[PDB]
């Protein structure tokens, strides 16, 4: 068995910051060559990365949002959380949740996703 | 009688690693394949009484150019299984043949003749795939290729060394023979799909 | 970035049939191209990984094939269960990008 | 006393040669040089009584990597100049290298041993710019590439081969280390002004 | 002593069809490498390559007009002839005729170039 | 077709100074690129052949340099002579095709 859940605000306004949070289960991100990553669905559009953190605490940002993305882990309660700054209304999205691994480097599995709206 | 042929015959399984290097585009490697299979076999028709009258080169060519040439092959297999991009491709090619050369010209039945080749170029393999699972942060060659090319490649290599060096006192007409399949076998495995800096 | 582009952005098909996705890369992508299925309301799932390798567990009508810029994902005998939305992911590098994404529609 | 020293120390004729290609990205070619010089300083040192001490190596493996290298440099010197892509860059590298080594081993006296790379690589030469000359339907390489490197590399190249194989009679002390400055000068000629496969 | 002279219809319709024609000496173009080529420069647009002639009487064209050219000698005269087929009023240009050699292959001599319109 | 594209399309200068003009060519070019000077009423003038030479009776003012795809020319000691458009040509294959032009000026 393998799990992933996204969890965050959902309602938000562009003074505003986003604190995704992704709770896991199956592996604990202690464990050597384990990695978990972030991906966004925009409304209307394609899939686009945002964030890595591997299992040494190593850490990767997509350079279109490197400035406003910061990746934090706690094993301690196998979670990991995701905080954007800055926010704009151009953020509308689902945020996945994606387990990477050491023998195939592609994310085997996410989670459902979370909505996040930014609007008044 | 087969005592006296098979060592000669057996010599042809490199003609499969010649086809199979040419339709994959490595020709360089195709050509160090060939001049073995050549060598080796003329080696061993030459060395036969029953047949020895086919040989026209003195013996001593024939035995160097075999050892050279099998040495050679170890080589270019494991740095076509590196894939290197240039200036370092032709720089490590050009590294084994020169250093193969001296060490075989000086002492061709000495220590060092095949595993010079081999401890070299899998050390050279392992620094360059250490450093590209550091970059990676993940298994560099696919687990496809290490259960279809890296495992039975270096197995039928192994295989090889110890038919040839071990169990060859037992009988050398059969063990031989073996030893041509087996590193043949090996010199197929170990090369790449495709030559993707030529196809 | 890597830019991925699939040739279909939507693709109607019959059920029993056969359709094949190709995705062009704008750099050698040394055959790290993985192809997943997403549906509505549902984690996407990795059906193909490095160009070729089925995931465990996937059915074997899915099938990818091609190397160096070039790559192709197909689904043969097409099931109901099989209409949903198909990215592919260059993942050479730790920067990732996904395809542009294909609708796979019933005709 | 010059006499005995003249041929060892000319021999670092080849050390700007090295140096010179491995700054343009000629690699592989630097190592041929370098090989060479190695070779041909420890040739010419073995030999020499009031010096022989310094040497290791058998007189014979010394002598025969001293003509081997200096082929191997007219081959890789030449081979360059064509300026071949990939697959036929490293087959035509790897051509010269069986054929010499087979050819040196058998007789490395003999002729066909400098005049075969010579000979061969400036045909192969011949037939591609030829081709490029009815593609291109003009003079292919540059008139500055003829009056750079292709005339004067062919000429120090024609001085050498004069030196060594016709005035060496003379006094093998002088002649002989004026053919390493000419050879050497010719190899520095000869080679492009950038490896554009690798820089 | 080298010269090139482009002469013309100076005013066409597009119905029609263009008769340019290049005297020159200095050379014959029956000399082993010699060449003659046509470029034009569109009115307020830069230099486009249409067509070649060389020694052996071989020829290139451009592949965006390949259809609507035709290049042609005489060095009983020392001239060389290009006709322009199926005429747009795209075609209004200066057409310059140069000469090209074996040792460098670009073209050394260019004449003063002749102006053709299309228009009613 | 190659594209070349000289990266100023108009360059405005004092007279004794110097100027540079950049041209990207969409392959490598193997340094066939021929420079051309313009003047209005007049027939192009070939300065400079192959990436560098200069041809006989040009003043030494005009210089080029550059290899694979990046090719460069300058006017130094600039003379009101040298107002003129400057045009380059890829010559490497024998379908030829020009630069975009740059319109030199007196500032
Ligand atoms: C890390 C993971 C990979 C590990 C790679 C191990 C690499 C370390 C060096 C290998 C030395 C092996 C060798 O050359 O045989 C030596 C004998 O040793 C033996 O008797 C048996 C050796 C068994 C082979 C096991 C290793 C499999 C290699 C897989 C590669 C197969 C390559 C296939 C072709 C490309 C002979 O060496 P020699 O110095 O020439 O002695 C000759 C001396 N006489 C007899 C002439 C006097
Ligand atoms: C077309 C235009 C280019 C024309 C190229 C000509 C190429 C044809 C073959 C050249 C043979 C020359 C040769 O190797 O010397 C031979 C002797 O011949 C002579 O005595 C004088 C030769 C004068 C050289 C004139 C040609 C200049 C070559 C320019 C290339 C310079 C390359 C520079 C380095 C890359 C020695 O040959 P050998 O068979 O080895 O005999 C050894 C035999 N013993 C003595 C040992 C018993
Ligand atoms: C790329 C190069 C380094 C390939 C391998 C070169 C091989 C063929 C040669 C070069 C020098 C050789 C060494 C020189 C001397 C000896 C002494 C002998 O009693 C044991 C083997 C040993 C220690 C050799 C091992 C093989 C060796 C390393
Ligand atoms: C790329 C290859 C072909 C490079 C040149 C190979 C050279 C070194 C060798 C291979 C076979 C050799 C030939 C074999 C036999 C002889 C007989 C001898 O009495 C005259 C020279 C001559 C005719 C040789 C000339 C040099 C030669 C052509
Ligand atoms: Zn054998
Ligand atoms: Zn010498």
């Amino acid at each position: 068995q393998v799990t992933l859940k996204e969890s965050g605000p959902g309602i938000l306004q562009p003074s505003q910051t986003l604190s995704l949070t992704c709770s896991f289960s199956g592996f604990s991100l202690s464990t050597s060559g384990m990695g978990v990553s972030w991906i966004r669905k925009p409304s209307g559009k394609g899939l686009e990365w945002l964030a890595h953190i591997f299992w040494d605490d190593d850490k990767r940002y997509n350079p279109s949002l490197k400035s406003r993305l910061t990746i934090s882990k706690d094993t301690s309660s196998n979670q990991v959380f995701l905080m954007i700054t800055s926010i704009d209304t151009a953020d509308t999205a689902t945020y996945y949740c994606a387990r990477r691994t050491w023998l195939l480097h592609a994310m085997d599995y996410w989670g459902q996703g979370t909505s996040v709206t930014v609007s008044s | 009688v087969a005592k006296l042929l098979l060592p000669t015959l057996s010599s042809l399984a490199f003609l499969p690693t010649v086809s199979i290097a040419t339709k994959r585009r490595f020709y360089m490697e195709a050509m160090v394949y060939l001049f073995t299979m050549f060598f080796v076999a003329f080696s061993h028709a030459c060395d036969g009484p029953g047949l020895s009258v086919l040989c026209f080169m003195r013996r001593d060519i024939l035995e160097y150019f075999s050892i050279y040439g099998t040495a050679l092959s170890m080589w270019v297999s494991l740095m076509a299984l590196a894939d290197f991009d240039e200036p370092q491709r032709s720089t490590f090619t050009m590294l084994g043949v020169l250093t193969i050369a001296v060490r075989t010209f000086h002492d061709r039945w000495g220590y060092g003749v095949y595993s010079g080749p081999i401890g070299t170029a899998t050390l050279i393999i392992a620094v360059k795939w250490l450093k590209k699972m550091k970059e990676k942060k993940g298994l560099y060659p696919d687990k496809s290729i290490y259960t279809q090319q890296i495992g039975p490649g270096l197995c039928f290599g192994a295989l090889a060394l110890m038919l040839r060096f071990f169990f060859e006192e037992w009988d050398y007409t059969y063990v031989h023979s073996f030893y041509h399949c087996a590193l043949a076998m090996s010199f197929v495995l170990l090369l790449p799909k495709v030559n993707k800096k030529a196809g | 970035d890597i830019q991925m582009t699939q040739s279909p952005s939507s693709l109607s098909a019959s059920l029993g049939g056969k359709v094949t996705i190709t995705c062009k890369a704008s750099q050698d992508i040394n055959e790290y191209i993985a192809w997943y299925q997403h549906k509505p309301g549902k984690g996407p799932r990795l059906l193909i990984h490095y160009t070729s390798t089925l995931q465990p567990g996937i059915p074997s009508r899915f099938s990818g094939s091609g190397s160096g810029r070039d790559y192709s994902f197909s689904i043969s005998n097409l099931e109901p269960e099989d209409i949903a939305t198909y990215y592919c992911l260059q993942y050479d590098n730790l920067l990732w990008t996904f395809g542009g994404g294909t609708k796979l529609e019933i005709k």
